[PDB]
């Protein structure tokens, strides 16, 4: 307010200058008399530029949403206005087609696993979801775009799923049965190629294409990236706290139709639950065939064969870490058996002026002396650890071969097992 | 003040300060137009040079900077360049600027801003032709060549502006106005018309091409009296935001309609009066409802030009079943002012 | 410099420029006052008027404009307005003022800020009353209404600031200072009162509502001699940051100790020296520790009023074990100055 | 303009606006300059003081504030402080100066940088001494001594910076400058040195450690002509961007030709042409490549010393296929300036 106060319209001008001279206004006199004062001098000034210059010349020198990675589950805090979201159309990196080619020829490989505790460090109210998103076309055997648009559920060859194992939730991705999913369109909005899934069940999964920026995985403290890719048996009760669905964009946005799976983070009470109703689930599966013995013991030789299977992976990565560490150990010990030669090498050089008290010589020999003895005590330290490391080295390659008889043997059991 | 006038050149530095409150009930979240510390200053530049007897060039310039902002990562919450703009005035033909300047309408507008704190909500900024904006290019005309006295017109091309939001963009636009003064008594008209941008049409409300604003103003200022009414309509220009659904847009249609009435005494005072009604109409989701409306009741002291002191109540009509999440609360600003 | 001084009005712009450098071992981390090219220019404009014989207006605001900034994106950074305020002073009773300024712990506080760059570290800014923060209002009597010389008082009310920060954020508040001078020696007596916000109380560190801050000063300044001696107590009012921790907020209690000893010569020269000390009380977690513990060593050259160079040691008595991270390091800074 | 001269002290308030506006086909990413509007106002302040007949103290400040951008969050896009120093002029054995200026390396490449509007490219901002910089304390010797007419030379030190951006970052630096003005013909020299920081070397283009610019400029400029010719070449340290990867750093090698011949006219008019070209050598795997190769052809009117006009057509001869996503593409800029 206040803004009309004068303010007039029309041209704007206030009042006459005061002298005529767009350029030369002052007073008068030309022909100078040199003076620098008087009536015939011209100047009329001083301290005409006794500054320094600052720069001189014109001086205008010059003029006046990442997306996450493709099948890498991540936190989204929610909103009011639901999930916020931005996938890329850079392909899927090489883990996933990896991933799920190896599992295309109910079992499933853990992508994540989720911490409450951590998770709730940033989210205590724990109301953060975990979204996923892969390009419909490496989920869809037949091509979103080539579908119906009645259709509210594809069939899909792999889903990103939350499943419940050894005590911890976790984000991994299933194939191998018999799948469908909702199939939603994406409206768009305000934002230039951003759009709103609403799959039911889950908030408003708000998308936003972007191919500028290259693609990131995010790492949040509750989300780890569990580098055991097996495949394993997955859960009775996969997808209990899952919502999923292939979106489609229209047919003016040019947007490939992407998959995208948002779980629940779950509590640990939720967690002890969700445990507990998969052993239920495993027990009555268990049996209900001939007899116990029949399938409980395919279930337990086969669990036992993945275990063992953990177990040789674990001690190979222990094996190729010890090897490093001994082959590592024994350079640092060569190497200072080369520094201990040297030393001693330079106490024969000076050793003429031992007993030489007034020679320069005699100077650089004791510090030869305290060069030696220092390389020498180097020396046994690095022997120290040289042995350890060769003792955790053997160690490693004996754990090996116990390992890998616990396979074969339990390798030989689940035969046995799968034939009764 | 003129600071600089020689060389045929005049410098005015103009710059003021303002001890602002606002009061309202509750935090202030749905109040009129706030609550808490609102003090700012501005400061700005407008110089003159006579090229010619017949032609002469200006610039101007204006920067607001806000006090009631921290020290923190908020200091400059709030601070910007209002104005700035050179142009050249020949002696008859009329003159012509350019740089970042009132919109047309905004001179219909003036009329009804002439409140002390609120006023003019109407006359967004960056808005297409209702308020400052940068990048138009406008020709007057005085007293159309000086053939009428009192009658000047003027004409106004806006390029277009591509920036991240449709509330802050524009594209190709037009628009003129015009003015007649005639023994205190004063008539305006404008029209402004122009492209919404493709981001522009992302919006969630909103639809078409055309953003349309046009107004209407009639007044009569003398004898220490002030009187002014000012009628607008517009399509697809109005700017809407939803709390309940937290998603923005422009208005499918809108009408506006201001009057003002003030008086001023002799002994610095100005007591002033304002009424305000705005309705947005075909709304998506929403019909026909009213963004605004409200009475004003306030006053002003002069102490001199330089020192002025004021106050204003808003008595806020609005419901709070409103379908925008509007603020349907009445507010009160207490302001001080030192301007050169 | 007095730029308009007509009808009753004066304007005077008064800016400066300062080149300044920081030295101290390592990066800076650890010490007191930082490291590298710390140049900044200052502006800001004082206006007043005489509306009356007895009644006069005034209107005051000063920027701060970094120079250490590149011309990227941290060209802001830094940048502030420091005072922005108005207010009127009567002929006796007095003069009130509103707007962005010190409070009135600082008038108590001012004795020790005599320092050429480091000094009133404890007067810290957007803190309850002893540095400059927006939102108060301010009345003033000098010579307790024109009866004794030399004993002027001050009343300050604080409007409740709810910021994103609880370092930047305050709530109701009430404050007092009183200020006799006598023959050259000088005595000042402040003490302010206010309300943590909620997110004041939710920080890890500090208990209680009533933020209190209080302080009493004393100088002795003739001669080309200045001599000071301000001691201060507060309560959950110093903010405190925890590097170990890296978690802030406000100190249960706080006594503060400042010692100043400044001579001035006619050849342009005047060495100066500081003490200083902070002691906090029943932090959580860290039972009592010294925020800063440090001597100054310093000296200024005036050239003349518009024209100045200086250096100052600060001898840092912090010890590295602190257990608040605090740089346990010496420091220096080297400036020169112009300023209209 | 000169505001305050009194006191033996004087000070200039010079400040300017610009309407300012670039085409170019499409939106303008590929465009040289880019297109749109991008007037922009600059205030400064020069202020000197004669302390003795032979000793004189001087600061200088200036900023640019931009008003293409909106009055939104993307207000302060652009807005920087270009120089802000001070520093005394002795007599005779010369001056000394700090602050933030221009590079030695800048006073060679004055010659170039006479266009309108563009121009100076090479000349880099924030860059080691070819552009300004903040933390540069400089000596300059005119006439050496009075010596020898028309003979100047400087001296300039650069303190290191540790910015977020290895482009905005720099180091310990050294460089001077030499230059001999007789009867209008001028010759000048240059070098300078200095120690890239980590997170220049860190960078993914660009290796070494010690950058290092040179340049040699000549010139003619009498009877209204204005010839000028500067060589320049440098080592790691022009900052170089690559749009195909998004990746930046700087040039391990870069040769720069920059020449100028511009007429100016009695009636207020200069028309003017420029040759340019910048490459770069040893790129990380681009080899060698051209950054910089186009034509200037402009003119520019000058109503008076306040107010001017100005065009100015770019020719980029910049291929499309070029390996760093260049623009490719012409450009025009049509400017207004007002300037006290």
């Amino acid at each position: 307010g206040g803004d009309g106060r004068g303010h007039n319209t029309g041209a704007h001008s206030t009042s006459g200058n005061i002298n005529g001279g767009p350029t030369g206004i002052g007073v008068s006199g030309g022909c100078s008399d040199g003076s620098g004062w008087s009536s015939e001098n011209n100047p009329w000034g001083g301290g005409s530029g006794s500054g320094i210059h600052w720069g001189g010349g014109s001086g205008r020198g010059n003029g006046g949403a990442a997306p996450v990675a493709f099948g890498f589950p991540a936190l989204s805090t929610p909103g009011a206005g639901g999930l916020a979201v931005s996938i890329s159309a850079s392909e899927l990196s090489a883990a996933i087609a990896g991933i799920i080619a190896k599992l295309k020829k109910p079992f499933g490989v853990v992508l994540s696993s989720l911490i409450p505790s951590e998770i709730a460090k940033d989210d205590p109210n724990m109301m953060s979801k975990i979204v996923t998103s892969l390009p419909a076309d490496d989920i869809t055997e037949s091509p979103v775009s080539s579908l119906p648009l009645d259709k509210a559920t594809v069939n899909v060859n792999v889903r990103v799923v939350d499943d419940v194992k050894d005590e911890r939730q976790n984000i991994s991705v299933v194939s191998g049965v018999p799948m469908s999913v909702p199939v939603v369109d994406a409206k768009p909005t305000e934002r230039p190629g951003v759009f709103t899934a609403s799959i039911p069940g889950a908030p408003v999964l708000n998308i936003s294409v972007n191919d500028s920026t290259p693609a990131v995985q995010t790492l949040s403290p509750g989300v780890t990236n569990n580098t055991d890719k097996d495949v394993r048996p997955a859960g009775f009760t996969q997808g209990g706290n899952t919502r999923d669905a292939v979106i489609r964009f229209p047919k003016d946005s040019g947007h490939n139709a992407v998959y995208v799976s948002v779980s629940d983070v779950l509590s640990p009470d939720q967690v002890k639950q969700r445990q507990d109703e998969e052993n239920r689930r495993q027990q009555e599966w268990d049996a209900t065939h001939p007899v116990e013995a029949a399938e409980r013991n395919y279930e337990r030789a086969r669990a036992e064969l993945n275990q063992a299977n953990e177990d040789v992976a674990r001690n190979q990565e222990r094996q190729a870490k010890a090897v490093q560490v001994y082959n590592s150990r024994k350079s640092e010990l060569d190497a200072a058996n080369k520094t201990l030669a040297d030393a001693i090498a330079e106490i024969k050089q000076f050793n003429r002026f031992a007993h030489d008290p007034m020679a320069g010589g005699h100077r650089m020999w004791q510090m030869a002396g305290l060069k030696a003895q220092r390389a020498q005590t180097d020396v046994n330290n690095k022997q120290a650890a040289f042995d350890a490391a060769a003792k955790e080295k053997s160690d490693a390659d004996a754990a090996l071969s116990a390992a890998q008889e616990r396979r074969k043997q339990k390798e030989n059991k689940e035969k046995d097992a799968k034939d009764k | 003040a003129e600071i600089y006038n020689k060389d045929g050149n005049k410098v005015d530095l103009y710059g003021k300060a303002v001890g602002l409150h606002y009061f309202s009930k509750g935090n202030g979240e749905n109040s009129y137009g706030g609550n808490g510390d609102m003090t700012y200053a501005r400061l700005g530049f407008k110089g003159e040079t006579q090229i010619n007897s017949d032609l002469t060039g200006y610039g101007q310039w204006e920067y607001n900077f806000q006090g009631n902002n921290s020290e923190g990562a908020d200091a400059q919450t709030g601070n910007k360049t209002r104005l700035a703009f050179a142009g050249l005035k020949y002696a008859d033909v009329g003159s012509f600027d350019y740089g970042r300047n009132y919109g047309v309408v905004y001179d219909a507008l003036g009329y009804t801003d002439m409140l002390p704190e609120f006023g003019g909500d109407t006359a967004y900024s960056d808005d297409f032709f209702v308020g400052r904006v940068g990048g138009v290019a406008t020709y007057r005309n005085s007293n159309f060549f000086g053939l009428v006295d009192g009658l000047n017109f003027a004409v106004q091309y806006l390029g277009k502006n591509e920036r991240d939001t449709a509330r802050r963009s524009n594209g190709d636009g037009v628009g003129g106005s015009i003015s007649y003064e005639y023994e205190g008594f004063g008539i305006v008209g404008a029209y402004g018309a122009a492209d919404r941008t493709n981001l522009q049409e992302a919006q969630p409300l909103g639809n078409g091409k055309k953003a349309e604003q046009w107004a209407t103003g009639l007044k009569y200022d003398a004898n220490n009296i002030y009187l002014a009414a000012n009628y607008g309509e517009t399509r697809n220009a109005t700017p809407i935001t939803n709390k309940f659904t937290n998603t923005s847009g422009f208005a499918n249609k809108t009408q506006d309609v201001l009057l003002v009435a003030q008086y001023q005494f002799d002994f610095g005072l100005r007591p002033s009066i304002a009424y305000t009604k705005s309705k947005a109409k075909d709304v998506e989701g929403i019909g026909d409802v009213d963004l605004v409306n409200y009475f004003e009741v306030g006053a002003t002291y002069y102490f001199n030009k330089n020192m002025s002191t004021y106050v204003d109540y808003i008595i806020n009509q609005i419901d709070s079943d409103n379908k925008l999440g509007v603020g349907s609360d009445d507010t009160v600003a207490v302001g001080i002012v030192y301007q050169f």
